[PDB]
């Protein structure tokens, strides 16, 4: 099997400039025709892969300007010219010369805008949740940048909980994560503060959002 | 433009066999090869084999072979993969694509169909408990959609009309079932002076239920 290798698995690009996405296969992938058999795909958050280049070099239809494909028989270069927030997502290489055909791991592409501080909003479990028993706190950091944050949970510092991170947005290039503590009827109602500690790169002290089970 | 129409998400039980389907237009199905490819849960591709919907013939990853059977249906422009005997780690997303063929030339995977999730467990479909997230410049509001089996859950606030300004989570697992999570920003001067609910449609228990977002 012909194995594809995509060292960087991330690479981190501001708006405007360009970058280098690099594909190494374990043979030359030049076929007697010609051509050269190495293919590039995207695949946007959300989204399934489009085809991005075709056969080294040659640009799919409607495929921006901005792209293009070079490579000799071994190592193989997307260069993508003046990023876009648009361009977020896995770019995957690919070869078609022998079965059977194999995939790169993939390079996330990941655009790096102005950083951005999390904005913090707790949330004390309904009281629909309540009656049936169980009690989830819900705690929302919505767009910030980097990636990069730690969400701390104090009560009165503890586990049970479910973290869920948005791929980094298309349009503003932010990141939002969701963290939820999930805890039980008879745990909830037994403690009464509840806190959400989150430490970022944008921040003096933590931001903290914080409740009491009995004030409202 | 090209259309390539897979089949919803499917529950398997272990050991069972599972049939999607990938209804093409906007070309003659019988011209091009349609390629089938796994995506696993860690984004990584793997090609399954391609199948002629012309003379029937289809080539086969060593892999993937004696696992996956390719048919095809000319009268209702459709490609088909069968995977038998599936266990834990046939549970991944299966895409079909065109392969174009244009004057002695390839095109391979030039256009995706949107992918078929594929989830193999014993586990039985529990439907989900939605519950209200009430607050404690801008106000945040949130939506908890807690303990439901399998994927997915389509997720809108007022009837898909409230677009902006959300984040809907992806789903993560705890205890074998599925927590999902959304929150809409809005200005104060909204709410609660204007209503906003939350549309929650589990398929697979064939659950769809409305919560709107009431002040504590």
């Amino acid at each position: 099997d012909i194995v594809m290798t995509q060292a960087a698995p991330s690479v981190p690009v501001t708006p405007g400039e360009s970058v280098s996405i690099s594909c190494r296969s374990s043979k030359s992938l030049l076929h007697s025709n010609g051509n050269t058999y190495l293919y590039w795909f995207l695949q946007r958050p959300g989204q399934s892969p489009q085809l991005l280049i075709y056969r080294m070099s040659n640009l799919a239809s409607g495929v921006p300007d901005r792209f293009s494909g070079s490579g000799s028989g071994t190592a193989f270069t997307l260069r993508i010219s003046k990023v876009e927030a648009e361009d977020v997502g896995v770019y995957y290489c690919m070869q078609h010369l022998e079965y059977p055909y194999t995939f790169g791991g993939g390079t996330k592409l990941d655009v790096k805008r102005a950083d951005a501080a999390p904005t913090v909003s707790i949330f004390p479990p309904s009281s629909e949740q309540l009656t049936s028993g169980g009690a989830s706190v819900v705690c929302f950091l919505n767009n910030f940048y980097p990636k990069d944050i730690n969400v701390k949970w104090k009560i009165d510092r503890q586990n049970g909980v479910l973290n869920s991170w948005t791929d980094q947005d298309s349009k503003d290039s932010t990141y939002s994560m969701s963290s939820t503590l999930t805890l039980t009827k008879d745990e909830y109602e037994r403690h009464n503060s509840y806190t959400c500690e989150a430490t970022h790169k944008t921040s003096t002290s933590p931001i903290v959002k914080s409740f009491n089970r009995n004030e409202c | 433009e090209v259309q390539l129409l897979e089949s919803g998400p499917e529950l398997v039980r272990l050991g069972a066999s599972v049939k999607v389907s990938c209804k093409a237009s906007g070309y003659s199905f019988t011209d091009y090869n349609m390629y089938w490819v796994k995506q696993s849960h860690g984004k990584s591709l793997e090609w399954i084999g391609y199948i002629d919907p012309y003379n029937g013939d289809a080539s086969y990853n060593q892999k993937f072979k004696g696992k996956a059977t390719l048919t095809v249906d000319k009268s209702s422009s459709t490609a088909f993969m069968h995977l038998n005997s599936l266990t834990s780690e046939d549970s991944a997303v299966y895409y079909c694509a065109r392969t174009g063929y244009y004057y002695g030339r390839s095109y391979a995977m030039d256009y995706w169909g949107q992918g078929t999730s594929v989830t193999v467990s014993s586990a039985k479909t529990a439907a989900p408990s939605v519950y209200p997230l009430a607050p404690v410049s801008s106000v945040t509001l949130g939506c908890l959609v807690k303990g439901y089996f399998p994927e997915p859950v389509t997720l809108t606030w007022n009837s898909g009309s409230l677009s902006s300004g959300v984040h809907t989570f992806p789903a993560v697992l705890q205890s074998d079932l599925y927590t999902l999570s959304s929150s809409v920003t809005v200005t104060s001067s909204t709410w609660p002076s204007q209503s906003i609910t939350c549309n929650v449609a589990h398929p697979a228990s064939s659950t769809k239920v409305d919560k709107k977002i009431e002040p504590r």
